[PDB]
């Protein structure tokens, strides 16, 4: 059931012995070729439901050429053929209430998406050197992060400088050091402490928080 | 103790504070983003400086003297500690896109902690 | 058979290969005669039973056939298409070539010796007692094979298939060849006896029916078969027999990835792996290694039609193993080196843990429990206390777990803990799940494996509920047991404890009182000997000081300095080993310098009787313990001294770990 | 079973039914409806002797209404023939409620609690929650009980949960193992249940243990994400 399209008769065997002849047969394993096989369920999108369910969910059949590929929270996008399999009614008797009609995706080519591979030209990657030369764009990117709050500019700093991320240098044959920043808030509320939380998420790049 | 920076939100009340407070959120009710995200998503692919023996002469400077003030004043400091007074500049430098660890990026780093502590 | 049964011609044959190896016979002269051939000799004599087939045998010998200008086709092309298709062929041209009565056994001196001929004379008397079955060439081996790449510079000679591979990107066209991979061994099963050859016998003909193993489930034949005991009205009941049936070795383990290799996604994944001939009993769990070897799918046998459709849940099957990262014996000449260079109160001192600013004198309070030694050889039922345990308590920020457990990583069979994991009740042994195989085993945790070393503890406020049980049972003498519904057996307890306790919320307020951080008074104030502090007072020049200590390190990454060289953790471990092996016994004027100690020692203390700072009111367990130590440091430092300095030694160090709250 | 009809002391039961596809998502729970069909048996195995069970084969749902905007046009029609006369806002508070003696102040917060403002979604990130949420606090005997029951049957979408918390973690999320592949996946919530609508619960003083942790994420933000042993999901909320 790896074909995709044509129903054939299936062989329910796993290996054959002893073809017409008196030859003990034997089997050449270079020769002989093997795919793999992996299946992933989808959730929905849970902005675009509506709200009168939770989120379903189906599953996909993909092959060698776009696995590992798939990190878990990936806004991916996959395009396939629609497949049933299974006999539904038949292959036990009296069959009442069991649906015998798996929905299948056995398709092609994921993308994920963004709304990693950001190629930019020679314009852009121009312009933030130009804009690299001036000495106050560090100030400048600091109050063009919240556009609805005040103040706070040593707190808008310290977000741009937490999410860009400061190194680890290993230490070899010795246990490196935190080279992570971890910072912490705390206020009396309505302080919009909770407001700027939710936003770091949208600009997050693959940095998913619960 | 494996935390750094406790910042303490305040709330006073100033009548020319909350009367800009109050227009501001009325006005949007009707530099940018995405080339934001591109610029920190490309300088997290620039080479690490962490080598200029002149910045690191100020901050230990810039240490010993809190070094006397955080034991007789609020809040007892820790070596880890340190270890932020450099990773605080080694990012400044990461927005600055060099490979020179500079003097200016140590005077920041400093007084972020100064409003942090006091 | 008609639909696409026959295959394409295949260029590549089986029989240019045959004769191939029938010209791997004497011709190999460069590498005393035939030396693939001497080896030959070395198991045919009962010794050893693992060949080594190298490819540097094989790559020579294809070095000198670039003068003969004839047809010769690659060699680890094909040993690299089809790598288990390459013993079978093999050993069907050893025999043709092997010298068999090359050795000489009379009756004894081989295992087997006697029967098997006793069993060939049976077999070849009954091929002429006519007036037939062969034997299946797995019968008469006594011998196996196996294999070895190469990842050396005649790689770089001119031209792969040993490039240590993750198991990360394997899944692809690696199905069916001979790759290495290098891992972390997990889950090391035993070792059990598989089966290879068979023997019915049915009590009345006496011919035993052979047949070749196949998977892990097979089925007995019928008893009317064969040629003198069927074909009659009578047909002797078959059944086995197990002295005639010859048995081989057999052991699973289980494979990680370096997490180092990993990519940011995904958690590693395990893989099978198995082992034939006499590679066996040469794993561990915790063994930083690579295999190599053949690769080949097996198939499952159970519920294939509607599950298991054509699920494939392969191993790999093992050929070599390179294992890597490891007294008067070829190593007395650094023993020497402490001996005529001395220095053993500070170089040793600054030989551990150089890694500090200050604090010579804790280094010092832990090089005299690292040796320990006996006690005393009580003969009598006296079964004393030994190994005294040093706690430690204080809240620096110089990160103190790595103080610690960086000695305990370094120091001999010395386990780490933490909070989490092995509580104080699974600190012990218990019983618990394990797989299919044999359940209820005795799963341990720390203090009945690290028997007479180091417990070095971290965290000591977590899981106190089982935690202050586990303190005092070891702190008593020989009670490590499993006190459970399964048994009621009681093993051993000698090992020493170090204990750093954390304070109580931010610093420990030395204008208070004591024990406001640590919960137990009872385990403290009579049953330990010596304490110490890392009480932070602010202090000008020591900081920056310790500004250009931490700094230092990054520019560079080296860390050396302060005249001192830096000595191999290898030859003090000898010299601890060696200091073990001494045990001097006091003489009189010791005894008489202690007595006036204590009550030097009983006077003062019975003077403050205050709760304000001190502990402690002059115990005999205090007085022993001093007897204890000075013994050790007179075992480290024996040149046969016991006498009123080298305890003026000892009452140096309970003088200098004893108030330094004072400060 | 609408909890209404059979009252001695008994608990209800239930049944199960299918559809076919032009007449299947055309209910969402929590709704009264109505219902007309067969009563024919199926057969499962998976007791005794040779027992089935009862389902419902439905043909055709002629309910009352949804309480996904696609109505007639007479009924606009009187609407905006209503909407003209400015009288509204006084009209309401003595339409609203015909068993309240008054309480001026408190029938007109209602009738704003009920519709509700807006949601921007504005060419930023961030955005701002369109909604009010009230209290009543008072002595009893001063109805702000039985004024309670009044706005569920009136609401278009409305629970009544208004008892003791009901064990404020499961009010929101549950997850339990499965019978078929022993699974976790997403069941409860009352929240989930009650989108677009308004929930109504009391006792503010003697619940103490969850139910303050419970709605203090689920407000101000409406964005909840259930972090237990399958799925890390932030389902939306509007409540
Ligand atoms: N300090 C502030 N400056 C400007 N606007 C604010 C401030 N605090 C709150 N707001 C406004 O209030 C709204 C919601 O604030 P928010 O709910 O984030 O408070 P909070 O941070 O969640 O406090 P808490 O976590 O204690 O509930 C935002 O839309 C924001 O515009
Ligand atoms: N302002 C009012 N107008 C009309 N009826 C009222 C008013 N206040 C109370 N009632 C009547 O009180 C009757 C019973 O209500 P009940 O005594 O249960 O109130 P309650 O629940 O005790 O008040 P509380 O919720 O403050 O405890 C209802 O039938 C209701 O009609």
């Amino acid at each position: 059931a790896t074909t995709t399209l044509t129903t054939r008769i299936p062989t329910p065997a796993i290996y054959p012995t002893e073809d017409t002849e008196g030859n003990k047969l034997t089997t050449e394993y270079g020769y002989s070729t093997f795919i793999d096989h992996q299946r992933i369920t989808v959730q929905e999108m849970p902005e675009m439901a509506p709200a009168g369910q939770l989120p379903r969910s189906i599953d996909v059949i993909l092959d060698d050429d776009l696995v590992d590929k798939t990190k878990p929270g990936d806004r991916v996008n996959v395009v396939g053929v629609f497949k049933s399999l299974g006999a539904g009614g038949m292959n036990q008797s009296n069959s009442n209430t069991l649906i015998g009609f798996k929905t299948l995706i056995l398709g092609n080519t994921v993308y994920p998406l963004h709304a990693a591979r950001q190629m930019l030209t020679d314009f852009d990657i121009r312009n933030i050197n130009k804009l690299s030369k001036k000495k106050d764009i560090f100030d400048i990117l600091s109050q063009s992060l919240a556009p609805s709050i005040y103040g706070h500019d040593h707190i808008k700093k310290a977000i741009l400088l937490m999410l860009m991320g400061g190194v680890e240098k290993n230490l070899e044959n010795g246990s490196h050091l935190r080279g992570d920043i971890n910072i912490l808030m705390v206020g009396d509320p309505s302080t919009a402490k909770s407001q700027l939380l939710r936003f770091v998420l949208n600009t997050a790049s693959l940095a998913i928080a619960t | 103790s494996r935390f750094d920076l406790l910042f303490v939100v305040t709330d006073d009340i100033n009548e020319i504070r909350d009367r800009s407070i109050s227009e501001h959120v009325l006005r949007t009710h009707r530099v940018t983003i995405p080339f934001l995200r591109k610029y920190v998503q490309y300088a997290k692919e620039r080479v690490i400086p962490q080598l200029t023996q002149e910045a690191i002469n100020v901050i230990v400077k810039n240490y010993t003297d809190l070094r006397n003030d955080d034991n007789t004043k609020k809040s007892p400091i820790t070596a880890r500690t340190l270890e932020t007074l450099i990773r605080l500049a080694t990012a400044h430098a990461k927005v600055r896109l060099s490979k020179t660890v500079n003097k200016v990026d140590a005077k920041v780093a400093a007084n972020l902690l100064r409003f942090a502590l006091l | 058979m008609s639909a696409a049964l026959p295959s394409i011609q295949l260029p590549v044959d089986y029989n240019n290969l045959f004769n191939e190896i029938t010209d791997f016979l004497v011709t190999f002269k460069q590498d005393k005669g035939p030396k693939y051939m001497a080896m030959l000799q070395k198991v045919a004599n009962r010794e050893l039973n693992s060949v080594i087939i190298d490819l540097d045998d094989i790559l020579q010998y294809q070095n000198e056939k670039f003068l003969q200008g004839t047809q010769a086709d690659d060699l680890v092309s094909a040993i690299q298409q089809n790598a288990n298709h390459f013993t079978e062929l093999f050993c069907r041209a050893i025999d043709n070539n092997m010298p068999l009565p090359t050795k000489e056994i009379d009756y004894k001196d081989d295992v087997l010796d006697v029967i098997l001929n006793q069993r060939r004379l049976r077999n070849e008397r009954m091929l002429s007692d006519r007036t037939t079955e062969l034997f299946p060439p797995n019968l008469t081996r006594r011998y196996f094979l196996y294999f070895k790449p190469l990842s050396q510079n005649c790689a770089r000679r001119y031209r792969i298939s040993s490039k240590p591979l993750s198991v990360r990107q394997i899944k692809g066209d690696f199905l069916g060849q001979l790759i290495t991979v290098r891992g972390i061994i997990t889950r090391v099963s035993d070792v059990k006896p598989a089966v290879e050859v068979i023997a019915y016998t049915c009590d009345q003909c006496g011919y035993e029916v052979f047949q070749e193993v196949n998977s892990r489930t097979f089925t007995p034949l019928s008893e009317c078969t064969s040629e003198e005991c069927s074909q009659n009205q009578t047909k002797g009941q078959l059944f086995m027999s197990t002295r005639a049936s010859k048995f081989s070795a057999f052991q699973e383990c289980k494979i990680q990835e370096l997490s180092q290799q990993v990519p940011v996604g995904h958690i590693p994944r395990s893989l099978n792996i198995h082992v034939n001939g006499t590679l066996v009993r040469s794993l561990s769990p915790g063994d930083i290694v690579d295999v190599t070897g053949i690769f080949l799918p097996a198939p499952y046998t159970g519920f294939k039609a509607l599950k298991a459709g054509l699920l494939t849940e392969t191993y790999l099957e093992a050929q070599f193993v390179r294992q890597h990262k490891k007294l008067t014996s070829d190593v007395e000449e650094r023993v020497m080196e402490l001996i005529t260079s001395g220095d053993v109160y500070n170089r040793l001192a600054k030989s551990i843990a150089p890694e500090i600013y200050g604090n010579l004198d804790v280094k010092k309070a832990l090089l005299l429990l690292l040796v320990g030694g006996v006690d005393k050889r009580v003969g009598d039922g006296m079964k004393i206390r030994g190994d005294i345990n040093v706690c430690l308590m204080g809240d620096p920020g110089v990160a103190k777990s790595q103080l610690l457990k960086a000695i305990c990583k370094i120091s001999p069979r010395g386990v780490y803990t933490t909070g989490k994991g092995s509580s104080g009740v699974g600190l012990t042994a218990a019983v618990m799940k394990d797989p299919v195989t044999d359940e209820m085993i005795l799963e341990g945790g720390a203090l009945v494996l690290a028997d007479n070393g180091i417990c070095c503890i971290d965290e000591f406020d977590k899981m106190d509920e089982s935690d202050r049980t586990a303190i005092h049972e070891v702190m008593e003498q020989q009670t490590i047991s499993i006190s459970k519904a399964g048994i009621n057996t009681t093993l051993n307890a000698r090992t020493s404890i170090l204990a750093a306790a954390n304070p109580l919320y931010g610093r420990y307020n030395p204008r208070l009182s004591p024990l406001d951080n640590i919960n137990l008074p009872a385990a403290l104030l009579s049953r330990f000997d010596i304490l110490f502090l890392m009480l932070d007072i602010p202090s000008r020049d020591d900081d920056e000081k310790l500004a250009e200590h931490v700094t230092y390190v990054h520019m560079h990454n080296k860390q050396p300095d302060l005249d001192f060289t830096p000595v191999e953790p290898s030859k003090m471990r000898e010299y601890i080993a060696y200091a073990k092996t001494k045990r001097p016994v006091m003489s009189e004027a010791v005894n008489d310098y202690v007595v006036q100690a204590y009550i030097r020692l009983r006077q003062d203390s019975k003077r403050e009787m205050d709760s304000k700072f001190s502990f402690g009111q002059a115990t005999p367990r205090t007085l022993l313990g001093i007897i204890r130590l000075s013994q050790a440091l007179a075992k480290l430092r024996l040149a046969d001294m016991v006498d009123i300095d080298d305890v003026e030694e000892a009452l140096r160090l309970v003088r200098v770990s004893k108030e330094s709250l004072y400060q | 079973e609408i909890p209404e009809l059979v009252p001695v002391g008994e608990m209800p039961r239930n049944l199960t039914m299918t559809c076919d596809r032009y007449l299947t998502n055309k209910v969402i729970p929590g709704t009264r409806v109505t219902i007309v069909g067969i009563y024919s048996i199926y057969n499962s195995k998976n007791s005794g002797v040779a027992i089935r069970t009862p389902y419902i084969k439905i043909l055709g749902i002629q309910s009352d209404v949804e309480t996904v905007t696609m109505f007639t046009e007479e009924e606009e029609e009187e609407f905006l023939q209503l909407s003209r006369n400015p009288k509204l806002y006084e009209i309401l508070t003595n339409s609203i409620a015909p068993s309240i003696f008054g309480n001026e102040d408190i029938k007109k917060a209602i009738v704003c609690l009920l519709m509700g403002g807006s949601k921007k979604i504005l060419p930023d990130g961030m955005r701002l929650r369109g909604d009010i949420n009230v209290l009543l606090l008072g002595d009893p005997g001063t109805a702000k009980s039985q004024l309670l029951k009044f706005v569920e049957k009136v609401s278009p979408i409305a629970v009544y949960t208004s008892g003791k918390g009901s064990s404020a973690a499961g009010l929101t999320a549950s997850v339990q193992r499965d019978p078929m592949t022993r699974e976790f996946y997403l069941e409860g919530g009352a929240m989930v249940l009650a989108d677009g609508g308004v929930v109504c619960i009391d006792e503010f003083d003697k619940m103490r243990d969850e139910d303050r942790v419970a709605i203090h994420e689920a407000m101000e933000q409406q964005t909840i994400s259930i972090a237990k042993a399958g799925i890390t999901t932030v389902l939306n909320s509007r409540t």
